[PDB]
Parts: structure tokens; C-alpha cells; sequence
């Protein structure tokens, strides 16, 4: 199904402030890819968002209850699986 | 007035990468031509087949001139239709003034020659058909990919078997493989299972006795239902209905490669489907100059959701334009390589 | 429905429309006579025809930020709303 | 009494609910007579046909084995040809074992290639009854034969069936679609445990593809190397499907002509009966009750198994007595009467 | 004996909540007497009348076929017509074909243009019996005659009927009325398998519009080209409607005067009998039971098939007719 190097899906856009929901079932620790150990979304790490043929890159800026949207906290105050990603650049053809 | 190749290539790459939207294909006579085992291609084109029939066989050549009076240069389909019409009339031998049974002998001879010429195996695992088969298995799509073919060989079937690709061509059975028609319309097929329809028939079709029940299996000597439509009073009708019904699906996409749009019924069905469903899209891919396809350009001018790709010309959205030759995707092998790269 | 069709207005606040993307999802291409435009991008424009004249607007927010309050309480798994801000209109 | 048993069987099988399945042994072709002769004789008929067609191997095995059959002979030949220098038993310069293997294989394929007679075949009645029921629980059929007769008749009746192979003249062995089971309800499953007469292996790998009957070569009684697994699977997955049908809630099962002479089948049916007490088996016997000692032992062991024969009727692990259904044509007539 | 299935048919007629219908052949109008003569000539009579008005083609067809009918002759004439240089096959100067077919069409046109007689016609009794039942299951009747006698009979009692066509002198063929099949239960439906002299095609396109009988052109025995993506001259739509009526919940259906001499009808009847297990056909036989070999074979093959004849009766695949008599029996059962 979902290929390796999978983290989540975009659920909110505010121009240059993306919010991502982690779709990993559990064990947010050492998702092995290509025999090398990378960690699930962390403050200093990058992410990649492929759009058809070009890949948008971004950097995580906030993790936890801060990245949760406005009224999602109102609906439930105990759910925190969001990250806030800020776009940086893109890779062309 | 000027179009960019890279934009269309990116659009196609984004389109094929989708999973839920239904996809289909059309494989015409121009696809096997792009694959060659000997110096010549493993299977000749329609013109090659007509030339081979003409020079392989004054009474015989009368029929070719007789049909040319009311029609352009006759092809295999026209000749076969004329032979079928001649056999329909009992005492039809007076037109050719050659007995009343030589027509059957000629039909048997040409059928045997066609079966001998077409019953070829595709060599090597690097054929584009294997690449397409691998691409189908790559993405587990929500809706399976259908395939329509107008050829006579069994290259697609063999390629599908080689890479373990399940499919269903409307025939169920091990020995006789009778035609099941209720399960086609019931359409509760396995999600992973694909479908393959041969619009013009193949060598595995044989007609039974007065029961007239159609079945598929090992080809027999002196028997081949390779007739395009022939006549009746039928699988062809339900296959056309299946194509039309698929074309009405939401956001459906149909891709044509190697097809010259010479037929009339197929063009009419495509036009009706395009007019009925405003969301369908068709990618007309050619490997020549667009000036050769009068019907295709007429339909592209009439319809707005039709896209044409030629060597040096393209019509997009009722607006004919020029490229920024180009569009190397017209060749079948390049399309297979593009599909393989997309899957990988 | 005809082509070049996106959704339906479901809210109005003077100069801040909230629009619902329709059920035919996953497409996200919406081909219109050749080239296809991604649906609900940040910088894209929209057009709302009222009888004879058209109203134009610019998208500002996409996703859970545009959906109203009660719908999130009804279902937090659905974010198919956009926030259109009016700009101008085209006369006769 | 017999009448109560027949009425109970009618009102438990004719009712639409639990899944239905049959097992067909080599005795079924015996009950059909063409031109005053059986269409295909029993196993002993084929054995002495081969005999009248090099007895040394026969008496070599006879020393430790009773009256043999063809399957034992071919398995012994295969075990010989596994060994490189296997001729020390019989002369030298190994050619007889091979030549014997081909001679017997195409001889059997010629003996079995028989066409079904007209519309009076009981297989037609069974197919019509199958088409007469549209229950959600489809009917899966297990056969130990080698011929194409059952599926030939079923195709002549215009009904769908899936046998684990999908494709064309070079159809491969579909493996996964066996156990996702995502198939239409109207479809039915046909499994042949001992193999067909059209399956052919491949030089590149174990493909066991199904298609046009290969010239001379055929696959009968799969007993070759199984270390690779996955490839050359059908035997194991056939027993697996049998076991899965034996388990699960299924208060119906019918036997016809089975001689209870298969160790690999007796063990699995006993295990299924022990594991599934709710399920029931209606094993029959077209002979006297005393000819099947293994069946009597199984009936004594497992109460769920019901054994009926011409001599008497063993019900509830207890021997009974009378005060008709053994005939397979009579069985088809009973099925037609129940359906009608 | 006879009382058994007479009571059975009376009871099943009294059994509501199930659809009912009938099949009208050429025998029912032939057995109708007008001025001590048959109202409509039989197939043999029609062929004799046609022969009364160029027998080389008939002789050539007789080599491989026995004494033919009008349908075979017209089909052969049309088949020669599509072939451009077909005149050389039979003599020369392939213009006699068009004149011959026009004359045959005219002769049939004034042969079948017969007005229905007064209130003594059993068609009126059948219509009254149908209208006297307020069952929700509408009755759809398919006929093989080339006249419009049943149309006159149904219109004489103000009974709602629909023949797939609606409009005016240039009434078109509404195609999707059969598709959604959304009509009030009070209305009835009618279909002509081979058509009457009312339908006529159009030069610009195959529209087979219904209306006032045009001079010269008439549509009969639809077997023309079907390459126009349907809607050209579809008897296939009638066949599909018959298949759908066989696909609904099982009911016992009857027929009148059917000779079981239609391979196309026989094939779909067998398919419907196989698909629907309880489906029953009450086709009778107003002749010798041994004169219907196809009916006997169908009864033997299909257990649910029911066959009755003047001299015997095939019930349950084991062997053991007047339209006016059937109408009188239905009228008696209604009261």
C-alpha cells in the first residue's frame, strides 16, 4: 500500500504554514529506510511533499498541541498528533 | 499558438499517478509494428497484410477492382465482408463467374494464411507489453485498468500470463470456455482482477455447429472467427456496450496509441460518449503528421475535451497549435518506458 | 453539472464566503478543455455567477481553517471547505 | 428405517443455508455405461491395461506391497529417476524407467481422452441442480479423477466455475485469488486433488500451467520435490481448501464413490471431524459395508461421520440395518426430484 | 383428465399479484370467420396469394429450402438488393427486384388493411376481461400479426395501451420509456415483433416513425442493418423487454396459436425458462400433438414447460385451442 518514507497527509494550508497529521499507527521511533535509521518528525528535520512531478521541501517548526488547528482543540482537547511545517524551497525538473 | 511538451508530460505523469480515477487503453495495429524481432517487425501493419494478401492470393483481382469502384483502396476487412456477403447469397457465383464454391476455398486459404502469419510469439522479456503488465501490478488501484484491443494476435494475453497478471475476458471454462454473459453485466468481479477485450477477435475463436454457441480455446485448422463484425440476426454488441458504459464513468480517462481513427463506428461511439459525459478525457496519440488524420482533426475541432498528440502538430481544446518533430511519446516503446518510470 | 464547476456556497459573512468542495473528490485536477487546474489553491481565483453578472473572489484559507464551528463537532474527519474573499465583479 | 434417513437428507440438503460440497472418486465413471461398456473402468482396469501393454518392478514391490495400482508404480518410477545411477536394480544404461514413464503417461492420456455422451448424463442433472440453487453459500466440488468430464458437462450447462487457474492457452497458476476468496457468489469452485490430464510443467521452473493439452507430456498424481514450495503448490493448497471447508459452520457434506483408500485424505478428514463437531459428513459406499474396514474404523472413532452402504447403515458410530442411493444415476435422479 | 388443468388454469387466473400476458400468432385471426371466410389468410394462403401475382428465385431457393414463406422471399429479395451487382446472379438488369418488392409490399398492404368486425369479435371480450381486473400487474401483449386489429379492439373500449410510439402523423420512437419503465399501472403495453404496415422508415436516417400509413413504403419483418448504433429498426428492444419480463418474479404465461416455428423466439424462451426455474409457459396447440416437434422437444427438455393439444397434453415433460373458446372461458371465470 503506502510506500516507505511516509509520514502523514496535509490537512491545513495558510499560505506558507502547512499543518500535517501523522498517519503512523504507533511506534514513532526509527522508521527504517534504505538500511538507515531516520526518526519520525522532529524539530530540526525536513519533509518532502511531492506534487505530480516536482517535490516541495519544508522544515518542521512546531510539534504537539501548538500545531493543532483552531477548533480541533475545542472538539477534543486530548488529541495531539499534528506538526507544523513551513515551506522552504522546491526541486524543479 | 505554441505548446510546451514538458507541461503535457507533467500533466500525464500526474494523471497516471492517480489511483481512484478509472483508466483504460486501446491497442491498435500500430503497436506491434513498433516491436521487431527480425529486420522487419514481428507483425506487419494493416497495409503490409493487405499487400501480402494481394501478392500471395485475373478473376481473383476482379473483386479488388469491383470494390474500388464505390470505395477507396480495399483492405482486409472490406474483402472479408465481401466474401461473407457472397456466402450469404446461395447462387452468388455468377458475379465472379467462377462456379459457386471457390469462394469457400479462398476463404479457407486466406484464413489459414492469416492464422499462420499471426500465430507468433513475442521474444524476450524486454518487450513493452511486459513493461505495461509490470506497471499494472505496481499500484494497487481502487478501480482496475481495462484494456481494449482491435488486433488479431494474442501478444497481450501472453504478456499478461508471463508476469502473473490476473484478468477476465468474458470467458469462463477450462476445456470449452463458454461465453458467460450474465456475469459481465453483473460486474461483481474481483477488485484486483483486470479486464481485456478484443474488439476484432483473435485466433482462439471458433464457431460451433448449428447450436452456434461461441467458445474460445485452442485454434483449429480451417476455422478462425477473426471476422471484425461479420453479420448476425453477439459478443461484439456487448463489448461495444461495455466500452460505452465505461466511457460514462465519472472522471474516466481513455488512452489511444497507434490508432489512426480510420474506423467509423468507433469514432461515432467515442463522439457520443464525449458529448454525453462532460468530464471524460481522451489522449489521442499519433506517430505521424496530423494532416493524415482528417476524421481525428474533425472530431478534435468538434469536441472540446479531446487532446491530440502528433509528431509535429497538436490540437488541444478546439484550438490547433504547434509545439514549442517532437512528442516522442507516440511510439509504443516510449510509452511503455514512461509507464515503467512512473511505476518506479 | 457543467464543467468549470467547483462547489456550492454554504455561508456568507458580508465579505467572507465559505464554500464546500463537492463529493467527487480524489480527482483534484478538474480538466477544462485541455489544461487542468488544481482545485482550491491558495492564490487561485473563483467566479460566482448570479443571474447575469459574475462575482470574483480570491482564496485565502484552505482546509480545517475555513470550515465553520458546528461541522467540526459533527465530524472532525472532514475538511473540504475553502475561504473565499470577495474582490470585485464583472458587469453587463 | 431407510425412509426416515432419506427424508432427513432431503430436508437438510434441499434447504438453503449451509454450504454444499461433493467428493467424486474414480468409481463415478464406472456407473456410466456406453455401448454396454463403462466409459472409464476402475483403477484395476487401468492397471491391467498397463500390464498387458517388464513385470520386474511389479514383483519387486509385490514383496512388501499387496495388489498395486498405477499411482504406486509411477511414484516408484519417479523415485528411481531421482537417483542418477538408479539402473543397478534393472540392467544398466538408464533408458527403461524413462521410456516406461512416457509410454505409460501418453497411454493413460489416450485412454482417458473420452467424450461425454448425450443429454442423459447424470452430470447434466447435477449441473442443473447446481443452477437451480442461488444460495449465497456456493457449492465447491472436490474430485480425485483425471478426466474433464465434470467441467465439460458444466460448461455444456452454461454455468461459471473457478478452478484456481486464470488466463488462456498458457494460463498460469493463480495463487492469491484462492485465499482472498473475493469471487462472485454465483460462481462455484472446482478442485481436482490428484491432477488433470492437461497440466504441464516447465523447464525454467515449476509452473504447472493449464491450457491446451501438451503433446504426450502430462502431470498425474503430484509427488515430485516440494522443497521449493509456492511453485508446484496445487496439491497442498487443495488439501488446505478441503480443511478450511471441513472447518467453519457447515452442516452439509456429500460423498459419492469414495473408497476411503487415501491416507492423506483419511487423516485430514479425521482431523477436521475432530476439530469441527458441528459439521457432518454423509459418506456413502457403493459396495457391501464389509469392504471398507478403514471407513468402519473412522465411523467408530468419529460420531459426526455418517457411513451408509448397501449392506446396512452405520448411524452415530453404531451399526444399523435395513428392513438405492448407492447407484450414482439414482443419486442424480434423487437430486432432480428434490430440486423439482 | 381435462377438468384437472381446467380448474388449475381457473385458479391461477384467480391468483392475483402476478403478471399476466398473451402471445398472438397468425392462427387466431385466421380462425376468425368473416362472411364465412377467414378474416386474415394463413401463411400458406398468403404465399398462394403472393404467387398469384419471376419464379426463378423461388426455384433457386427451393433447392436448399422446402416450400418457403413470405418472410424468406422478402429477406432474399432484400439480400440481393444490398448486393450492387446481384442481377447477374439471377438473369440480368437488376431493376425487377425493386418493382417486385414494391408490388409485394402494396399487395400485402391492401391484403392486411381489413377493418375489425362488430362487437361479436372475441378481441373485445379479451379486452373487457383484461379491463375488468384491477390488479396492479399490468399486461403486456406481444403479437406477430402484420395488421392492427388488436389496436382497434383495444381502442374501441377506451383501454390504455402503449406500443412504444407516441406523437402524431410523424410520431417518433421514444427509446428510454422502456429503459426506466416508469408508467402508471392502469396503462397497458403492446409490442409487434414483426410490425405492421403502419411503421415506415425515413430516407435521411433510420427513424422508423409511426403514423398515417405512407404511400409506397412500409416496414415489416425487421432484419435490416443494425450498424447505426441501435434505434434503426430494433426488434432487439422488444426481445430485451421480453427477457426482462422473463427476469421478473416467476409467473405462468400463456400463448395462442404459436407454432413454435421462430428460432429467435424459441432461443430466448429457452433462456428465460433456464434462468427462471418456476417460469411456466401455457402454450397450447390447436392441431395434432405430433405436428409440433419443437414444442415436444422443449417440453421434454424443460420440466416447467406445459404443452396442451387437441389430441394430447404434455404436462411435466410427459405426454398425455380455439381463441373464441379461450375468450369465453376467461369471460366465464371473470364472473
Amino acid at each position: 500500500t503506502e510506500a516507505s518514507t511516509y509520514i502523514g497527509t496535509v490537512q491545513d494550508v495558510n499560505g506558507a504554514n502547512i499543518r500535517v497529521v501523522l498517519d503512523i499507527n504507533t511506534i514513532s521511533s526509527l522508521k527504517f529506510v534504505d538500511g538507515q535509521g531516520y526518526r519520525i518528525g522532529q524539530i530540526g528535520s525536513f519533509v518532502r511533499i511531492p506534487i505530480g512531478y516536482i517535490n516541495l521541501f519544508g522544515i518542521v517548526s512546531q510539534v504537539g498541541a501548538g500545531a493543532v488547528p483552531d477548533k480541533l482543540l475545542e472538539v477534543e482537547p486530548y488529541g495531539h498528533r499534528w506538526i507544523s511545517v513551513q515551506l522552504v524551497g522546491e526541486e524543479g525538473i | 499558438s505554441y505548446y510546451d511538451t514538458t507541461q503535457q508530460l507533467s500533466l500525464l505523469k500526474h494523471v497516471l499517478s492517480e489511483d481512484k480515477r478509472p483508466i483504460a487503453f486501446i491497442i491498435a495495429a500500430g503497436c506491434p509494428v513498433s516491436i521487431r524481432h527480425n529486420d522487419a517487425p514481428l507483425i506487419p501493419d494493416v497495409a503490409g497484410l493487405t499487400r501480402k494478401i494481394s501478392d500471395s492470393f485475373s478473376l481473383l483481382m476482379k473483386i479488388i477492382q469491383n470494390l474500388k469502384t464505390t470505395i477507396p483502396n480495399p483492405t482486409i476487412e472490406d474483402i472479408l465482408s465481401y466474401i461473407r456477403l457472397l456466402q450469404q447469397i446461395p447462387m452468388s457465383g455468377k458475379i465472379h463467374d467462377v462456379e459457386n464454391s471457390v469462394i469457400n476455398a479462398l476463404e479457407e486459404s486466406i484464413c489459414e494464411l492469416i492464422e499462420e502469419e499471426v500465430n507468433v510469439d513475442l521474444p524476450g522479456n524486454a518487450t513493452p507489453y511486459h513493461k505495461i503488465a509490470a506497471w499494472i501490478n505496481s499500484i494497487n488501484r481502487e478501480h482496475q485498468v481495462e484494456i481494449f484491443t482491435t488486433n488479431y494476435d494474442l501478444l497481450m494475453e501472453q504478456a499478461l500470463e508471463e508476469l502473473n497478471v490476473p484478468y477476465f475476458d468474458g470467458f469462463v471454462g477450462s476445456k470449452r470456455a463458454f461465453f458467460d454473459i450474465r456475469t459481465i453485466e453483473e460486474n461483481k468481479l474481483p477488485s484486483r482482477w483486470s479486464k481485456l477485450w478484443k474488439l476484432h477477435g483473435s485466433i482462439n475463436w471458433q464457431l460451433d455447429k448449428q447450436t452456434q454457441t461461441i467458445w474460445r480455446g485452442t485454434p483449429s485448422k480451417g476455422c478462425s472467427l477473426i471476422h471484425p463484425s461479420h453479420l448476425k440476426y453477439m459478443p461484439y454488441l456487448v463489448m461495444m456496450d461495455q466500452l460505452k458504459l465505461f466511457l460514462n464513468q465519472p472522471s474516466a480517462i481513455l488512452i489511444t496509441c497507434g490508432y489512426s481513427y480510420k474506423d467509423q463506428h468507433i469514432n461515432e461511439v467515442l463522439s457520443q460518449g464525449l458529448q454525453t459525459n462532460p468530464n471524460a478525457l481522451i489522449y489521442g496519440l499519433q506517430y505521424d503528421v496530423l494532416e493524415n488524420y482528417q476524421e481525428a482533426k474533425d472530431m478534435a475541432l468538434k469536441r472540446s475535451n479531446l487532446i491530440l498528440l502528433a509528431k509535429d502538430r497538436a490540437i488541444i481544446g478546439k484550438k490547433e497549435g504547434e509545439w514549442k518533430l517532437f512528442f516522442k511519446l507516440g511510439d509504443f516503446q516510449h510509452l511503455a518506458s514512461f509507464l515503467e518510470e512512473i511505476s518506479q
